[PDB]
């Protein structure tokens, strides 16, 4: 169970959703950026770490960060 | 105007020889995901557990192991045969939830009625010291 | 004498140095004939150690008890005793010489870096430019010094990008 | 035509496959018969034979290749050795059954690879495990204190 | 699981869905001989309690001990026996 | 359908446009160099064909062309070779003398002391000893002047310069088609008979007419510059009959079938020549011609433009049983259309074949005056070994990077690579159980004997005196080819190399060969080989098994066949792809060939080399290798301590580059480990610090200085450690083998 935040210096490019392996990020109606529209991580149970999220967002310095913390058989990554 | 679509039982599954990739002991006594989707014709798809597969003409359904190899094969049927599917999670109990496509909408587009979890409204620079939160099992970014 | 050294010149040791390594190649030279290809290249080494051997002596080299040259690394105790030219006078020639070719890149870079494209100067060398600046990298001090007294040699620490401390 | 390889009990989606090692009539015959997969005998006696088998096939390797092999005693030496390991791995079954056994859950049922259903093996309980590991002392101490007396018997040996 | 044709789940017969199967077990009640069975399960009575299968397992630690204290002196253990001479040293040390 | 020779016309001009624009081959380096990460990735995908364009009829047409270049440079440096042995080598001195002239070839200038280096090999000469071995091969090919060594560099340049001006032909004049490089079967028609069979004839032609009356009147003692010219004997049917009277008669007896009369130079002997202790140069003469007939029938199986001849695809179609479903329906298409396929076959076996070489050269010296040349058996033996090393980790590299790009599950379904990618997880895991064992029971005994030894109890070791260990299957094998002569073997007059067994074969007072008696030092050692090999293919075989998906990763071939990791999470990532499977396999490699080149120098050393001197054999370290090989002390103080005394004792004679290069070497590889050790994220910090200081002097680059990448990382520490050891294993075996062979 990671923590997963975004930021206001999100532009909504729907990047990081596309990035994500596991489905924790979705794009939500928001009016801070152009595009009306900021992330959001309503299943951080799910997340795993990869960070693939950041590796796709950006903006400088990142919107979406990932803190590594307590970890499970899901953000493991365990089949078995 | 959605409602998460129940899971059939009766779904034929692909056409697969059998791996020794499949499901372990863990489905038997913690939880394994269930991936459904609709093909037009009988096509030869790459299971993500290792080895080839064939799709049925109609309803498929794929019990993996994480949620992952479900999103995985989802992403191959989106990206080259431009098939949609539905990820469910069982466990043992008998309980189905649906997943990914939570609202039906998928989440790079966005809906207008979710939930904005985990939002926070500063920059990555202005969350608390970690010496102005010592003692406390919370890290900076959670404040 | 500095440090209890002997110079090389009155130095046992130094000419028992010599006395082997010409004894060993002679050693080597009876195994040939007299105007062979072996016999010219083992007399031409024999020459070519006699005449090292005797040039430090007769530079005023200074020679530890094991025989060997050494090096004065101090101003005043080796201008003094008459061994500038061990470490100062070289330091003296690198610091011109590093400074000329530090002094060049830094006079090419500067000069590529308002072309429109830099990059491409960086790895596509401008050869006459490159001459140019190399040739006037030799009054690199006066140069140095003048941009130095000048201030044109440095960046403003507020223009300058850093860490989020 | 024949395909000898075929998923386990027909589930392609299982890791594991049917082969003519794991599916052989004669060696499926032979793994069912063993007294680890006796799901309706008492722990208890397949802990004595097991315990009786490798108490018996641990003497053979002190006796040969021990530090005192060269010596008329060993057999007795190694005797006590093949007991103290027979004892060691008994204190390793309990150590096992004390941590794996200590709480219920409502586990999934267990069924035949025709589908019968079938209760889980006594074996894997608290009390199931604890009558197994008192078994496999007597049985391995047993098996141990034979492998002495089949050194003195045994005409050829 | 109702594999009657291509369908490998079931939520009705999920435990067959998930490949819990014995495999190899089979209950039978009728094999060892009730005389023997009889006999092991009376020598292995009050054996079956954990502190009490310990206690048998303490007997072991003091083997351990008296091997020390006795055994390994019985066997002619090279520790436990005597030494002969000795030597001086590199140069003039004991 | 039906072969023929098909090609485009100029399809590309020949201008040095592009060489004014680097990274025009590839499509993401055209931002320019904003980063140095640039400047490592131009030369990191230079040769990637595949990245560069998406047709195969172009990536075809640049591998032939990379393949002309190669063979143009390979033709420049027998060139070198032939020049250096015809303007500055001892050659002609060293025929008058092979046994006391210590082979040379190199001259260094006197600049700065160097020419300490020029040692006294012999016959007034001065110079770097050789261990090439090209001295004997230019004497069992009769050269016997400095004349003829440098025609042959002439002709090596002239071939050179015909490899280029064909590389370039075929890439910007005559370019191939697609359909012209898928005649599989016509290539195999002409490279094995027109190729290896014709080769092979005409080498068996030369060495009828050449090295066979050369040879033999060397032999039997004539001095050089007094045996007749290679055409005297070539065209001179009287002469050559003065040596082999069967040379009488002519062609006349091949034509009628009585090919019995040729039997005096076709022979079947065996063993060696005892006057220069190398095999006879009539059975391989013997030995080309019926490999070459043998090779010239193999060259017409596959159909061509004929109805006759056999089909691949079908040969492989109907080669499918009970067990394996399909069978190899699909490796047609894959081996037709996938060049790394290709590669990766070619690579495995032709690594495969280069330590079979080094093998059966140390064992049957094919040279004159070649086995009692110790560091040239030496040397030549590790060479191959590290030859065949490298390209068998190079195939499994390959195998890894078409299963990333090239596989397709829609044309491998049920096949024999489906199945095999089906139960990927059985073939890993035993063996890893296998590696596991092999290496308790290889390793765990060495450790045991270093306790024994260690606790005074010599007679609890694993040793030819206490617990054996016995090889009775190597024993076995070993005397069964000692008695096949006269049995299974009726027309064979000795065995194939005396390491079987029988008498000792000595050539000017040294040992050229003789029995090679196999202990439990050689069971331990074998067992320790084994062990070795097993890892490496665990090592490769896994990555190539799971560079598609893993259950840690499930998608694993989207992110390609080179990628660094796919982050932190799942507990770590890091080293996940089939890239750094190849990376931790190049080490497990280097250790395997370190041991095997190890065993190989002590066995030599003490029970092979050495000198007869009428009372027995003395070998160089007197035999402990029977008696201390069983331990890890052994190896580290009776070889690696006691034979280390002649690199680290060279300075200030002519060995004194081999004892440099061995402290370098030892630099380098130590020099890796900061790249083994380290991350990106540090060194990039650094680099912000320096990039600072340089800003503060306005001599900031444009092209930002960048930190390594994690993969290039990885390859840079892989590469620095693998040269480091082998240089320091290549110093110390030179120098041990040049001061006492
Ligand atoms: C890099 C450090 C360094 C060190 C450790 C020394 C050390 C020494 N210097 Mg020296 N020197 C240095 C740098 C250094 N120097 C430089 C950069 C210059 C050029 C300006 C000189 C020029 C110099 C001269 C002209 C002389 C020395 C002398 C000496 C010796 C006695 C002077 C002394 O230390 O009394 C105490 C120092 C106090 C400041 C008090 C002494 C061993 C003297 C000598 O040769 O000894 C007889 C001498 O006259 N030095
Ligand atoms: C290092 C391995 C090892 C060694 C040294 C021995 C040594 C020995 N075994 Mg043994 N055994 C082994 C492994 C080993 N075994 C294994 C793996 C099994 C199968 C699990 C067996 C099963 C076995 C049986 C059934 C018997 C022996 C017996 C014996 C003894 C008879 C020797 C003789 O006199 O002839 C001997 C001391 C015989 C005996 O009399 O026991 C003392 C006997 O009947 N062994
Ligand atoms: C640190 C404490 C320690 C001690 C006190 C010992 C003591 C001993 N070791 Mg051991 N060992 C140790 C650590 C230790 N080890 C470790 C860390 C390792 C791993 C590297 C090993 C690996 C090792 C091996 C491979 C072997 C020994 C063996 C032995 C025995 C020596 C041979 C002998 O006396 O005949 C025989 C010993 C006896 C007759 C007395 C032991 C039986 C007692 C009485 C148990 C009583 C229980 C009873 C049946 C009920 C001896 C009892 C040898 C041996 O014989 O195995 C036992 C031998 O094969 N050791
Ligand atoms: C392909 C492999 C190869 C290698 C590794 C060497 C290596 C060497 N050669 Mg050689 N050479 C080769 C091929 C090779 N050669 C071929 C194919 C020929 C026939 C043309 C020659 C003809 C040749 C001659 C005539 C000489 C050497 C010499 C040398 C040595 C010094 C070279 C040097 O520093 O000169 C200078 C380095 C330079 C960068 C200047 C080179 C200028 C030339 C003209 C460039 C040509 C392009 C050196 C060890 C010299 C030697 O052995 O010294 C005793 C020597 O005189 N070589
Ligand atoms: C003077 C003759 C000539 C000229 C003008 C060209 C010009 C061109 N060639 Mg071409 N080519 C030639 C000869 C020539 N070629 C020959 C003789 C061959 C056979 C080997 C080829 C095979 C060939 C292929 C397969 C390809 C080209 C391509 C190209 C085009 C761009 C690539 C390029 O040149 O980058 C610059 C190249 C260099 C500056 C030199 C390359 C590196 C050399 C070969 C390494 C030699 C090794 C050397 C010994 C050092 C190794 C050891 C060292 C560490 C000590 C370009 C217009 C490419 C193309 O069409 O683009 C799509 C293409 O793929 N050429
Ligand atoms: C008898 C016919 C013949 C012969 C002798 C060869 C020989 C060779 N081929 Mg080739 N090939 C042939 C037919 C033949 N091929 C046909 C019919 C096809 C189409 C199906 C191909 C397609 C093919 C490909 C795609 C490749 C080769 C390659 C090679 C070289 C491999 C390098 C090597 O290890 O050998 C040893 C090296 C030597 C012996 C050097 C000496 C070279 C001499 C001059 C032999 C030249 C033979 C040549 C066919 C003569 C005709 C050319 C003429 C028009 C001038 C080799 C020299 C590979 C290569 O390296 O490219 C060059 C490679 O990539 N061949
Ligand atoms: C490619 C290998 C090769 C080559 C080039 C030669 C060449 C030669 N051999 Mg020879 N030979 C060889 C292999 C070879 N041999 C092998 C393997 C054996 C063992 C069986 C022999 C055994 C042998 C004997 C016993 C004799 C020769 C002799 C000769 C010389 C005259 C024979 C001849 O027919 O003229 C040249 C041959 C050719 C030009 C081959 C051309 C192919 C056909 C016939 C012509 C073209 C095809 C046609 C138009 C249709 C000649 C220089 C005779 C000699 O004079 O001794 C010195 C002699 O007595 N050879
Ligand atoms: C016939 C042999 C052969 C061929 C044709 C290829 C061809 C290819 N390989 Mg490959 N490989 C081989 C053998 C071969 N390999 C072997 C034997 C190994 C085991 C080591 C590998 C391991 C390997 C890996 C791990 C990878 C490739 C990759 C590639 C592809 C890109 C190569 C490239 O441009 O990178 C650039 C080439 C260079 C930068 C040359 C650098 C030379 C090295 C680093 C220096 C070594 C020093 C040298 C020994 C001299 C030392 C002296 C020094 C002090 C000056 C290419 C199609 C890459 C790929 O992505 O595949 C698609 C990939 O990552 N290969
Ligand atoms: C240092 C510390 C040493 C500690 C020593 C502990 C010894 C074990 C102990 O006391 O157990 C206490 C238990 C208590 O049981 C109890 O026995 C009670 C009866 S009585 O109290 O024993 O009479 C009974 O009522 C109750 O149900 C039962 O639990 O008593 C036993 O049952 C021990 C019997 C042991 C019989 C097996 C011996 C080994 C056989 C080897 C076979 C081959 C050998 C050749
Ligand atoms: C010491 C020997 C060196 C080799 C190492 C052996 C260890 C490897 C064990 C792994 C086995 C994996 C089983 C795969 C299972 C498998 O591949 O499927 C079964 C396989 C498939 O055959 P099919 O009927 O499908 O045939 C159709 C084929 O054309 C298509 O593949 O048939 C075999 O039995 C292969 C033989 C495997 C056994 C190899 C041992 C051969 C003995 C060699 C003995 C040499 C020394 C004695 C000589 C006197
Ligand atoms: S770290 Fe990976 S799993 Fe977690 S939110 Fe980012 S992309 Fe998704
Ligand atoms: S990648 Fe960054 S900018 Fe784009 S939607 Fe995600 S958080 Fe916002």
């Amino acid at each position: 169970s990671h923590t997963v935040k975004i930021y206001d210096t999100c532009i909504g490019c729907t990047q990081c959703v596309r990035a994500c392996p596991t489905d924790v990020l979705e794009m939500v109606p928001w009016d801070g950026c152009k595009a009306n529209q900021i992330a959001s991580a309503p299943r951080t149970e799910d997340c795993v770490g990869c960070k693939r999220c950041e590796s796709a967002c950006p903006t400088d310095f990142l919107s979406v960060r990932v803190y590594l913390g307590s970890e499970t058989t899901r953000s493991m990554g365990l089949a078995y | 105007a959605f409602t998460p679509p129940t899971l059939q039982s009766d779904t034929p599954s692909p056409i697969f020889g059998g791996s020794t990739g499949g499901l372990l002991s863990q489905a038997q006594v913690e939880e394994f995901h269930v991936i459904t989707w609709e093909s037009k014709k009988e096509q030869i798809f790459e299971m993500p557990t290792g080895g080839a597969a064939i799709m049925r003409q109609g309803p498929n359904l794929l019990k993996l192991a994480r949620k992952e190899q479900c999103l995985a094969l989802l992403t191959q049927l989106r990206t080259k045969f431009k098939i949609d599917g539905y990820i469910y999670r069982v466990f043992p109990n008998g309980e189905v939830q649906y997943l990914h496509p939570k609202d039906g909408v998928y989440p790079e587009k966005v809906n207008a009625g979710r939930s904005g979890d985990n939002t926070n409204m500063r920059r990555i620079g202005q969350n608390k010291e970690p010496v102005q939160i010592k003692f406390s099992g919370k890290i900076p970014a959670e404040f | 004498d500095v440090a209890g050294l002997t110079p090389c010149s009155e130095s046992k040791a130094f000419a028992k140095r010599k006395k082997n390594e010409v004894k060993a190649l002679n050693k080597r030279l009876k195994n040939y004939e007299a105007d062979s290809a072996p016999a010219l290249a083992l007399k031409a080494t024999i020459a070519r150690t006699e005449a090292r051997f005797d040039k430090y002596a007769k530079q005023g080299l200074l020679c530890g008890t094991d025989g060997l040259p050494h090096l004065i690394a101090d101003p005043g105790l080796a201008l003094r005793y008459g061994h500038a030219g061990d470490v100062f006078i070289p330091t003296i020639g690198f610091i011109y010489f590093a400074g000329w070719l530090g002094y060049a890149g830094s006079k090419y870079l500067q000069a590529v870096a308002a072309t429109a494209k830099p990059i491409e100067k960086e790895i596509i060398i401008d050869v006459p430019l490159a001459w140019k600046l190399l040739w006037e990298g030799f009054g690199w001090p006066l140069r140095a010094f003048a941009e130095y007294k000048n201030g044109s040699l440095m960046e403003d620490d507020a223009k300058i990008t850093v860490s989020p401390r | 035509k024949v395909q000898v390889v075929q998923p386990v009990n027909g589930d392609p989606f299982i890791g594991m496959l049917e082969t003519p090692v794991t599916s052989s009539p004669a060696i499926a015959w032979y793994l069912s018969n063993l007294p680890a997969y006796r799901t309706g005998v008492s722990p208890l006696l397949r802990g004595v034979e097991i315990g009786l088998a490798h108490g018996y096939l641990l003497v053979g390797p002190f006796i040969k290749l021990g530090p005192l092999r060269d010596v008329e005693n060993v057999a007795e030496i190694v005797g006590c050795i093949n007991g103290a390991a027979t004892v060691l791995i008994l204190t390793l079954c309990l150590a096992y059954g004390a941590v794996t056994f200590q709480g219920e859950g409502p586990q999934v049922g267990v069924k035949t690879l025709s589908g019968r259903s079938i209760p889980r093996d006594p074996l894997q309980s608290a009390d199931g495990w604890n009558k197994f590991t008192a078994g496999f002392a007597v049985g391995g101490l047993s098996g141990a204190a034979w492998g002495y007396l089949c050194t003195q018997i045994l005409p050829y040996y | 699981k109702y594999g009657e044709e291509s369908r490998y789940f079931d939520l009705k017969d999920l435990e067959n869905t998930v490949g819990s199967w014995d495999m190899y077990g089979q209950e039978d009640k009728s094999r060892y001989n009730g005389l023997q069975s009889e006999f092991f399960e009376r020598a292995a009575n009050g054996l079956s309690r954990r502190e009490y299968i310990l206690g048998l397992v303490a007997i072991g630690g003091a083997g351990i001990l008296a091997w020390g204290g006795k055994g390994a002196a019985d066997v002619r253990l090279p520790t436990v026996g005597p030494q002969q001479p000795a030597q001086v040293g590199p140069r003039g040390r004991l | 359908k039906k072969v023929k020779i098909v090609v485009d016309r100029n399809p590309v001009a020949t201008n040095f446009e592009k060489w004014a624009k680097p990274g025009h081959f590839s499509r993401t380096l055209s931002k320019g160099p904003t980063t140095t990460t640039w400047i490592w990735n131009l030369h990191a995908d230079a040769h990637d064909f595949d990245t560069q364009t998406s047709d195969l009829e172009e990536i075809s047409r640049k591998v032939f062309s990379a393949h002309f270049g190669q063979l143009g440079i390979i033709f420049i440096w027998l060139s070198g070779m032939y020049f250096h042995g015809a303007r500055f080598s001892n050659y002609e001195a060293w025929l008058t003398d092979p046994t006391h002239i210590k082979p040379s070839a190199q001259v260094v200038w006197p600049i700065v002391g160097q020419e300490i280096l020029n040692a006294d090999v012999g016959g007034g000469f001065q110079g770097l000893q050789i261990t090439s071995g090209f001295f004997q091969l230019w004497r069992a090919a009769g050269i016997t002047s400095e004349l003829q060594l440098y025609t042959t560099a002439i002709g090596a340049l002239v071939m050179a310069a015909a490899m280029f001006f064909a590389g370039w032909f075929h890439y910007h004049k005559a370019a191939p088609k697609l359909e012209w490089f898928q005649n599989v079967e016509s290539m195999l028609n002409h490279h094995l008979g027109g190729l290896l069979g014709l080769g092979s004839l005409a080498w068996a032609g030369h060495q009828i007419h050449v090295s066979l009356p050369i040879n033999k009147l060397l032999d039997a003692g004539v001095d050089p510059k007094e045996i007749p010219l290679p055409h005297e004997f070539t065209l001179n049917p009287e002469l050559m009959a003065q040596l082999y009277p069967s040379f009488s008669k002519g062609l006349a007896p091949f034509f009628t079938l009585d090919w019995a009369q040729y039997s005096d130079f076709l022979t079947f002997q065996g063993g060696l020549n005892p006057v220069t202790g190398g095999l006879w140069l009539t059975d391989t003469v013997h030995h080309h011609l019926a490999i070459a007939v043998l090779f010239l029938i193999a060259g017409h199986q596959y159909r061509t433009n004929w109805g006759i001849g056999s089909s691949l695809k079908e040969i492989l179609e109907a080669h499918k049983g009970p067990f394996t479903g399909e069978g190899h329906k699909g490796l047609y298409e894959i081996l037709t259309t996938s060049w790394h396929a290709q590669l990766a076959i070619n690579l495995a076996l032709f690594g495969s074949l280069s330590i079979i070489v080094a093998h059966h050269m140390y064992a049957m010296p094919p040279y004159p005056y070649l086995a009692t040349d110790y560091g040239t058996q030496l040397s030549l033996f590790t060479h191959h070994m590290w030859i065949g090393g490298f390209c068998i980790v190079g195939a499994g590299a390959h195998a890894a990077i078409f299963m990333v790009r090239d596989y397709d599950p829609t044309n491998n379904y049920n096949n024999l690579l489906d199945r095999v990618l089906r139960h990927r997880d059985a073939i890993i895991s035993h063996l890893n159980w296998v590696c596991i064992f092999l290496g308790f029971h290889s390793f765990g005994l060495y450790i045991h004997n270093d306790t024994m030894s260690a606790l005074g109890r010599p007679q609890d070791m694993f040793s030819d005196t206490a617990i054996q260990l016995q090889p009775v299957f190597a024993q076995w094998v070993q005397n069964t080819h000692f008695l096949a002569p006269g049995f299974t073997a009726p027309n064979a007059l000795a065995s194939t190399s005396p390491s079987w067994g029988g008498d000792v074969v000595a050539v000017g007072g040294k040992v050229a060969m003789m029995p090679i008696s196999l202990g439990t030092a050689d069971f331990l050692v074998h067992h320790i080989h084994a062990f070795t090999i097993h890892v490496t293919v665990l090592i490769l075989l896994k990555g190539v098994l799971y560079a598609r998906s893993s259950r840690l990763i499930p998608d694993k071939a989207n992110l390609g066949f080179r990628f660094p990791c796919d982050g932190p999470g799942r507990g770590g990532t890091c080293q996940v792809s089939a890239w750094d499977h190849v990376f931790l396999g190049l080490f497990w490699m280097y250790n395997s060939i370190s041991i095997v080149i190890f065993h190989f120098s002590w066995k030599m050393q003490s029970d092979v080399w050495g000198t007869v001197s009428a009372n027995g054999v003395s070998h160089i370290t007197g035999g402990n290798f029977a008696q201390s090989a069983n331990t890890i002390n052994g190896w580290l103080r009776d070889f690696l301590w006691a034979q280390s005394s002649q690199v680290i004792q060279s300075y200030g004679s002519a060995l004194s580059a081999y004892g440099l290069i061995f402290l370098g070497a030892h630099f380098v590889w130590a020099f890796s480990l900061m790249f083994l050790f380290s991350g990106r994220g540090y060194w990039q910090e650094l680099i912000e610090s320096i990039v600072w200081a340089h800003n503060k002097l306005k001599v900031a680059p444009a092209i930002q200085p960048r930190a390594l990448s994690i993969t290039q990382g990885r390859a840079v520490g892989v590469a620095h450690y693998l040269l480091g050891g082998i240089a320091t294993t290549w110093s110390f075996f030179l120098a041990r083998i040049l001061a006492v062979g």
